[PDB]
RNA sequence: GAAAUUGUUGAAAGGGAAGGGCAUUUGAUCAGACA
RNA sequence: AGAACUGGCGAUGCGGGAUGAACCGAACGUAGAGUUAAGGUGCCGGAAUACACGCUCAUCAGACACCACAAAAGGUGUUAG
RNA sequence: GCCCUGAAAAUGGAUGGCGCUCAAGCGUGUUACCUAUACUCUACCGUCAGGGUUGAUAUGAUGCCCUGACGAGUAGGCAGGCGUGGAGGUCAGUGACGAAGCCUAGACCGUAAGGUCGGGUCGAACGGCCUCUAGUGCAGAUCUUGGUGGUAGUAGCAAAUA
RNA sequence: UUUGCUCCACACAAUAUAGAUGGAUACGAAUAAGGCGUCCUUGUGGCGUCGCUGAACCAUAGCAGGCUAGCAACGGUGCACUUGGCGGAAAGGCCUUGGGUGCUUGCUGGCGAAUUGCAAUGUCAUUUUGCGUGGGGAUAAAUCAUUUGUAUACGACUUAGA
């Protein structure tokens, strides 16, 4: 469809928002994702905290360095989520993850581009409601990622530098539905209409 | 089988590796927590043993 | 110049060699078929080389048609050349390789009034 | 065992000299087809009289439709099941339709609450319970109240496309 | 204009395949915006171009071409199976492909 | 004056072996047939 | 460990059961087109993140024959009787 | 019924992995869809079988032509063939104007054993066909004799005063 | 060591390419609730309206888009300049000013297009590098050997030397 297509990580569940990116690549398709952080697993924290111990004990006994790597980021929490659904082992499969990228918060470029969502992944499509779910970012912070806070305040400040550029926006739009409609009434408006327009 | 008897093992593995250092001058890995209140000054000082 | 002939079908042009022949030196790669009790390539597992077999056999129609359309006939002398008067359409002179220089040019000067084809004309030619 | 039809089968031991014109039964029979239903019938023929397929003759098949197919009925349901463990009676209570409706649902709701599958499954009875007020169980009683009207929150429509430009809301 | 593209974007998916082995003689494509296989039954027949660039100039291009033509549909949501006059690479598991509005019925 | 095995030159490939099968890209290389 | 009848493996690849002598499907000349079996169709991975009614929330949930285990006994968790 | 307790083992780890919770779970139903060396149709190979055809004046009667069905395979049987050394016949065969041999990700024929050619190297002999003959075909036998590697510029070359 | 380096400009030459072919088109937050318009007492406020998909929005006509004229507008837009300003999460991009300049399909005109022969991607992207030309700019170091012992099996480390 587009030569890069952003995702807002936020309000998605880790293994959907996965599978389909996954597939995505696979057909040649450049991802980024971004609030990884505001990413969402079913079940409720402790139970995916107690998943992730799981994941922690395993390690190669004589040398816990070839061992199975732990990352305790959200953006990296996903990666593995994805890199499982990928033969990542083979040249095609090498190819499509660096089609990927994934990030917590929404660094520049990825901020002033725009961010579609995942409906067959968004938490509040899917879960049934009343269900307790996680998110990657409480999840995280419990294993070891440092960095929390950090990713919080940044975006903050964000939030309110995007808050100004949309108020901005709504204005102008404002103007131009007026202009649109001191037009309505006109031949060329009446034409159009007829044509569906 | 098992051990026999116990006792501790030898040595700590929180040294590990137990390799020459990268550098004579061994690092900061931190400082002590900010007070911004007080006047400005250093947290460490150079000399030589 | 060959008689007319159809679309002539290979089947399965790649050579059939011996199994392991290219992982020890002392195994040649002419055909040898497996005997051995437990042999992958002798039970057919998926994977490995094929074997030679009658199904490959090539159409009676185009069998030992070479390219051309014309079958090889090995030749020594005029004698033997002039074997194939009748038949330029369908044979094709192939000169013996221990035929000497001199008399190579006399064959080929022979197979050229007779229009007889010759599939190596070349050979030793003093260029 | 799919989506029923409900079928009047009519069997009757193969006549003899000293008893020509044997007594004839009538079985009504919920099955997908026809063949389905003849086999049925002979099932539990064999569960009551002395009789067997190989000693007596199918008289007549008879598909029957539906009185009221567009009639909201209120259906009072008897069945017998085999269980794990044991054998057991049963009551529900069915709203739909039409008795065909009806059934298909019964042998979903057994197989999914009890884990009943087809073969462990007897119907002893379907019928229309006439006058409300001799329905019995509470999750049909629940839709007979005067002036019924009730939202259907969290409305979830389903994406087309694999991205959306929106986020998206269940208002209804 | 600045659109010139007679064409519809298209994908090399993978080889027709089992789990465990693959035939090269038919690839599977998909087309952008066809959604269903009756959606698909309208580009049965359309010829196809697979085209890929080289450092070798030959009949005077950079630009080589594989040509090929679609020629059922497959499975459930819009994707289509096509043969081509010799088999896509397999390195193109992934890349844009043509698919024409040739022949033409309309 | 073969082979194992070696030096040089030229070309290629190489993220914990190598070699193999079906298939095609790419490079190199080549037969035939046209009239 | 030892018999009975048949079917097999041994002597046999092919598809399925991740894997595997014996299970399931199906037995093999070289190939094109079609259709299927057993088994599958979120992604790995060809194939509906299909439809439909229930049930289930596990601070060691569960997830498909052979098959890679669990029992007596209990629960005012919840479901239907 | 599903779930929970009852439920303890040794390297870290397995519903196949990811991961999934109005499921991507359990019970059941309805469609569609994917794909075996299997099924249907077709070409080609071979095997077996049934026909047909001595009529000259041209080329295979073990032939030529039509038709149908079939094709797994250890041990094992039989068959039709490939290749070697020597022997009888023959082609008045090849050859110092280069025999034989050897080399060659060059060509061509055969399903295959193998066969043919080109180029290079070489230097005295050699082959096709019908027969005859056997000291006749190798990857193995801790096979025989010879030759050669990795190991490896490695172990080492340090007793007896200098 | 034979005039080398760098940044901008073009030029030739190579070499590539995980795959341009109108546009990645920017609040946030909630989902048992929101967006937008409007009013007001500025609030968990009044009133109005929308959703039910991006099937949208924007762009889109002209030799792959030629050469030309005019009118109505004073708008749009490309480009190199200049004014003020904002952006450090990876800012390396965004906004604004002012003249200049090209285009405008907002409307109306003159000319051109064939023979690429009934299709053949019919070649319009961007990667990295190499070689000369001249427009700015810049004129080091590391290593061996020597040496120290805060170091050391050898390398390595740490000093020192116009
Ligand atoms: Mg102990
Ligand atoms: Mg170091
Ligand atoms: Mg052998
Ligand atoms: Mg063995
Ligand atoms: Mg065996
Ligand atoms: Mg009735
Ligand atoms: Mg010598
Ligand atoms: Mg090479
Ligand atoms: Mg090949
Ligand atoms: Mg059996
Ligand atoms: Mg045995
Ligand atoms: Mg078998
Ligand atoms: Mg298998
Ligand atoms: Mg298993
Ligand atoms: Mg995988
Ligand atoms: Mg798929
Ligand atoms: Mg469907
Ligand atoms: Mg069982
Ligand atoms: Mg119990
Ligand atoms: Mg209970
Ligand atoms: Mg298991
Ligand atoms: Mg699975
Ligand atoms: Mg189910
Ligand atoms: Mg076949
Ligand atoms: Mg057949
Ligand atoms: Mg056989
Ligand atoms: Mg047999
Ligand atoms: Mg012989
Ligand atoms: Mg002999
Ligand atoms: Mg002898
Ligand atoms: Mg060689
Ligand atoms: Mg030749
Ligand atoms: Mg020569
Ligand atoms: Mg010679
Ligand atoms: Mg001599
Ligand atoms: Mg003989
Ligand atoms: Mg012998
Ligand atoms: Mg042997
Ligand atoms: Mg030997
Ligand atoms: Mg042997
Ligand atoms: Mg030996
Ligand atoms: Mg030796
Ligand atoms: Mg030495
Ligand atoms: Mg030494
Ligand atoms: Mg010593
Ligand atoms: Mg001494
Ligand atoms: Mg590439
Ligand atoms: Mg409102
Ligand atoms: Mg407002
Ligand atoms: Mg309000
Ligand atoms: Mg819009
Ligand atoms: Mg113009
Ligand atoms: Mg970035
Ligand atoms: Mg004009
Ligand atoms: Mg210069």
């Amino acid at each position: 469809v587009e030569p890069v297509v952003v995702i807002d990580g936020k309000g998605h569940l880790v293994g959907r928002l996965a599978s389909v990116v996954a597939k995505q690549l696979l057909n040649g398709q450049k991802i980024v994702v971004v609030r990884a952080e505001e990413l969402n697993i079913s079940g409720e924290f402790f139970r995916n905290k107690l998943k992730y111990h799981d994941f922690l004990r395993k390690a190669t006994a004589f040398n816990k360095t070839r061992g199975p790597f732990h990352f305790r980021a959200p953006s990296r929490i996903f990666y593995k989520a994805l890199r499982g659904m990928v033969s990542h082992k083979t040249a095609r499969g090498k190819a499509a993850l660096e089609r990927l990228k994934v990030f917590e918060g929404i660094p520049p470029p990825y901020d002033k581009k725009k961010r579609v969502v995942v409906p067959q992944a968004l938490r509040v499509l899917r879960l049934k409601p009343g269900r307790k779910y996680t998110t990657l970012g409480k999840l995280s912070t419990s294993v070891g990622w440092k960095y929390e806070d950090v990713v919080a305040k940044l975006e903050a400040k964000r939030k309110v530098s995007s808050a100004e550029y949309y108020a901005k926006k709504r204005a102008f739009t404002k103007k131009v539905a007026s202009a649109n409609a001191t037009a309505a009434e006109s031949d060329v408006a009446k034409q159009l209409a007829a044509l569906g327009y | 089988s098992h051990r026999k008897y116990e006792a501790p093992r030898h040595g700590h593995l929180g040294f590990l590796p137990r390799k020459r250092a990268a550098s004579i001058r061994a690092r900061v890995k931190a400082f002590p927590k900010d007070d911004r209140s007080k006047p400005v000054a250093l947290t460490s000082f150079l000399g030589y043993k | 110049a060959s008689l007319p002939h159809p679309k002539i079908v290979k089947k399965h042009t790649k050579k059939f060699k011996r199994h392991h022949s290219d992982r020890y030196h002392r195994v040649a790669e002419n055909w040898r078929k497996q005997k051995g009790i437990d042999s992958v390539v002798r039970r057919r597992f998926r994977g490995n080389i094929s074997q030679p077999k009658i199904g490959y056999g090539s159409n009676k129609k185009t069998k030992f048609l070479s390219p051309s359309g014309h079958k090889t006939f090995l030749v020594a002398n005029v004698k033997d050349l002039e074997t194939l008067t009748m038949h330029t359409k369908t044979y094709a002179a192939e000169i013996a390789h221990n035929i000497s220089a001199k008399n190579r040019v006399v064959i080929l000067a022979r197979a050229k009034a007779l229009g007889i084809k010759v599939t190596n004309p070349k050979g030793r030619l003093a260029l | 065992m799919a989506h029923f039809k409900e079928y009047q089968v009519i069997g009757r031991r193969l006549p003899t000299e000293s008893v020509p014109e044997p007594k004839l039964f009538r079985m009504r029979i919920f099955a997908s087809n026809e063949v389905i239903a003849k086999s049925r019938y002979w099932y539990f023929l064999q569960k009551l009289h002395k009789v067997k397929k190989a000693s007596g003759e199918i008289v007549s098949i008879n598909q029957i439709n539906e009185a009221h197919p567009t009639k909201v009925k209120n259906f009072g349901v008897w069945v017998r099941y085999d269980s794990r463990s044991g054998t057991h009676n049963m009551y529900k209570e069915i709203r739909d339709v039409s008795r065909v409706a009806a059934v298909e649902t019964l042998y979903q709701d057994m197989a999914a609450r009890h884990r009943a599958r087809f073969r462990s499954i007897h119907i002893l009875k379907v019928a229309e319970i006439e006058k409300t007020a001799d329905v019995k169980r509470q999750y049909v009683k629940q839709f007979l109240t005067k002036d019924l009207k009730f939202p259907l929150p969290h409305r979830v429509q389903k994406s087309t496309k694999t991205f959306s430009y929106k986020r998206p809301s269940t208002f209804y | 204009a600045e659109s010139h593209r007679l064409y519809v974007k298209g994908k090399h998916l993978s080889y027709q395949r089992s789990k465990r082995v693959n035939n090269p003689n038919v690839s599977l494509i998909k087309i952008e915006g066809v959604a269903t296989p009756q959606d698909a039954q309208f580009y049965l027949g359309k010829r196809i171009a697979y085209v890929y660039r080289a450092s070798k100039e030959v009949r005077g291009s950079k630009i080589r071409v594989m040509w090929g033509k679609v020629t059922r549909t497959h499975g459930n949501s819009g994707v289509v199976r096509a043969t081509f006059r010799n088999n896509l690479p397999a390195k193109t598991f992934g890349a844009s492909v043509r698919i024409f509005l040739y022949p033409s019925n309309i």
